[PDB]
């Protein structure tokens, strides 16, 4: 049920077109990562009846992005008490690995 | 490219309206000449009782 309302919820924050049954919408993601969205996209609208493309385009980013730091069970805690002083800008050099 | 994916959607999308709205058209079209030619075969069917009676008299 959480995983439903959590759907349901993502897809409110998106505009829905009006003239037809799609939804277009701006995400941010990993570039690297990108391939394996647009597997996870193919996988997901083969389930879905009607294979929409469900085509994932770039577009010329120009606002501020997230800053995403790769974290695992050991670096995480350290990421997080660099994070309880600001979020390093875009690109910045990371201090965790030398915290 | 999403500015221009959106172009084309939203042509489609006129496109697809105008489509519709066409065949409404022509549905109101097609009814008018529906109750137009029922008149005309029921004429037929008059003027061909009318002959049938006259064979009977």
């Amino acid at each position: 049920v959480r995983k439903m309302k959590a759907i349901y919820h993502t897809l409110n924050l998106c505009n829905i077109d009006v003239t037809q049954k799609c939804l277009i919408a701006e995400v941010w993601c990993p570039v690297t990562d990108l391939d394996s969205i647009q597997f996870a996209l193919r996988r997901g609208t083969e389930h879905s009846g009607s294979t929409v493309p469900s085509i994932l385009n770039r577009m010329q980013t120009n606002q501020t992005p997230p800053t995403y730091n790769k974290t695992n069970k050991f670096t995480h805690g350290f990421q997080n008490i660099v994070d309880a002083y600001g979020i390093g800008t875009y690109r910045e050099i990371n201090p965790a690995p030398y915290t | 490219s999403q500015s221009q994916g959106i172009q084309q959607l939203l042509q489609a999308e006129k496109r697809a309206a105008e489509k519709v709205a066409d065949a409404r058209k022509r549905k109101a079209r097609r009814l008018k000449q529906a109750k137009e030619e029922a008149q005309m075969e029921v004429e037929q069917y008059r003027r061909e009782r009318e002959q049938e009676f006259q064979s009977k008299q």
